[PDB]
């Protein structure tokens, strides 16, 4: 039942 | 009324298992997709002007770009293996029912409906047979209706002028079925 | 094998609403309750086979909060039109008098991702025995969304799905009645 | 083995400045350039033995941005006093006339984490051949910070470290001269 | 002038290698520590009133609290193993130099300085010997000066009235030294 | 030269 990894968003300068 | 939306879709596309994986990140601002990240490209790709700044800035961060490319393994592959356990293999047998209708003028009947509901996955075959011969024309479908609750439904109709002595049979083939289901009328 | 795993998120304004969710082959696997900071499986059963740390998603949204401010100035007079939704109402399973069923109000191809839906039974607002999904993604840049209502089939009653959206002149209203 | 690994971050206001960094046994391992979205090792050598994804830290800061807004209302008239810094200036290594050295201006126990430091050579502002560390954490809730200045030892020249802080009535000024 | 600060320290404490690890998260708002997370406690602990809401909210998220406790492995242990490669083992030999000074009145000399600079790690021993006998009183130290650039420095002084025929010797022991360094005067 | 993991902050509602 391992973790569901996501996507580290990004900062739009 | 003015609205402002920052939206992002991070699509993982799988071809024949994890064998072939391909990330696809797409950014939008309101109705316009203005940036994207193709795994097999390796870096940000503006799609419109408003998406340039980010491509240039984010592309100049080898540490960051290192990460993204990683995500095809880190996330895509990663999660696939988890879902593979209950999602990929999920199956729900469809309930098959048949019945006639008018649809047009009337008197007698000219529309034979095969109703196939509450099933998963979406790929399925529904064939119509007249006395053992498959009807390849006169078919009308409602399409593959997704109910949003992980189950589909559909209607496959046959246009026909019923001649007493004729036996019509709906055939339904689906991954959740050992043998194709049939229903006669 | 041919499968798709989509992770969608976004932040809206003025509404000040955000979303984060996962899709598998066109269906929702789960989403994150921004407010409650918790994971909501689209099907109970899913919980026993996986897990997710919601603060992560919340992070991302914070990201998107800021990003949007940037995007607003970056465009300068970028806002404009929206996409009105197409609505369709139909029964979840074959309808048999007396046998409890579910009406599905399916809202398609629209944006911004925000609506005001109302279930109407004989012209009356039904708020009990109803449910709804977050905004789901499409192959494009627009959203899709489901609304449900449980009901008791009758030959004399009629139902309406009332959807309101910025792209609408006046409230949209889809009708539905039983037919044997 | 007795070691400590500290990860400190924060966001300030009005200044609108944030920080994120790692400490190992009282020394900086590196920090993240908010603006440039990049990792800055405190010592070049460190890069070849590790790596870090800066967007991660940026996320956290976004988090802290929001958190602070919450904290401001949550307290209602919470702001108050600050902690003036203690400053000390001294040579990095034994001082020998003619042999290039470094002056260290060490700013201690203060908050908020923001200062205006100026190196003065014979009363003159030196901006070339100087460096500084971000704000470092202490055992408590206050910060520490280093400033450096390269110079050529002389019996006739004098140096001053000028520090300005909210907790200061007027600019602080630490003096230093060579002595054989 | 009004200032508002949200600050957080996430301390990982290591006792005898990774053998004993202990996370320690501490939150502050301006000058007040108002919340904390003790690994060996398992959950959030308000420290002041202003830190209650978060403890209650964050503590009611078993998914979240699952993660935190994890961090002692996920981060602390995790990173230790990386640093263990160059940080833990880092060593820089100190430069030892001796010299006399007045410090007080004058005429003759009464302060013998052992200057030990540019070294790492911080633990080190500096002893003073008069004709072979260790001086245990009359010592004055500047303490362990951290230069922020991963190198320390310090001064250990001896108060003494020099009697011609006497040989004073500074002894310096440090992890970066095979054998203790000495300097005579 | 493996990655240096951090600490996912939290949202203070």
């Amino acid at each position: 039942a391992d973790l569901i990894a996501y996507f580290k968003a990004a900062t739009k300068f | 009324a003015p609205w402002f939306l920052e939206y992002s879709k991070s699509e993982c596309h799988f071809y024949n298992g994890t064998q072939r994986v391909r990330l696809l990140v797409r950014y939008f601002y309101n109705l316009e997709e203005n940036l994207r990240f193709d795994s097999d490209v390796g870096e940000f790709r503006a799609v419109t002007e408003l998406g340039r700044p980010d491509a240039e800035n984010w592309n100049s961060q080898p540490e960051f770009l290192e990460q993204k490319r990683a995500e095809v393994d880190t996330v895509c592959r990663h999660n696939y293996e988890i879902f593979d356990n209950f999602l990929v293999p999920r199956r729900v047998e469809p309930t098959v029912t048949v019945y006639p209708t008018k649809t047009q003028p009337l008197e007698h009947h000219n529309l034979l409906v095969c109703s196939v509901s509450d099933f998963y996955p979406g790929n399925i075959e529904v064939r119509w047979f007249r006395n053992g011969k498959e009807e390849k024309t006169g078919i009308v479908s409602t399409g593959l209706v997704r109910n949003g609750d992980w189950t589909f439904q559909t209607l496959v109709m046959l246009e026909t002028v019923p001649q007493s002595g004729e036996v019509y049979t709906c055939q339904v083939e689906h991954p959740s079925l050992t043998d194709p289901v049939t229903v006669e009328w | 094998e041919e499968h798709t795993i989509i992770q969608a998120e976004f932040y809206l304004l003025p509404d000040k609403r955000g979303e984060f969710m996962f899709d598998f082959d066109g269906d929702e696997i789960f989403h994150v309750d921004i407010e409650k900071s918790e994971t909501i499986w689209r099907l109970e059963e899913f919980a026993k086979f996986a897990s997710f740390e919601a603060q992560g998603a919340l992070a991302n949204i914070a990201v998107d909060k800021a990003n949007l401010d940037v995007m607003k100035e970056r465009s300068n007079n970028t806002p404009d039109a929206n996409v009105a939704p197409e609505v369709t109402v139909l029964s979840r399973s074959p309808v048999n008098l007396g046998e409890p069923n579910i009406l599905i109000c399916f809202i398609d191809k629209f944006s911004p991702p925000v609506v005001n839906v109302t279930w109407l039974r004989n012209g009356r607002p039904v708020t009990e025995g109803v449910s709804e999904t977050v905004f789901l993604p499409r192959d494009d840049h627009l959203f899709r969304k489901f609304h449900y209502l449980t009901f008791l089939p009758s030959t004399d009653d009629f139902y309406d799905c009332e959807v309101d959206h910025w792209g609408l002149e006046e409230p949209l209203r889809k009708h539905w009645e039983f037919e044997e």
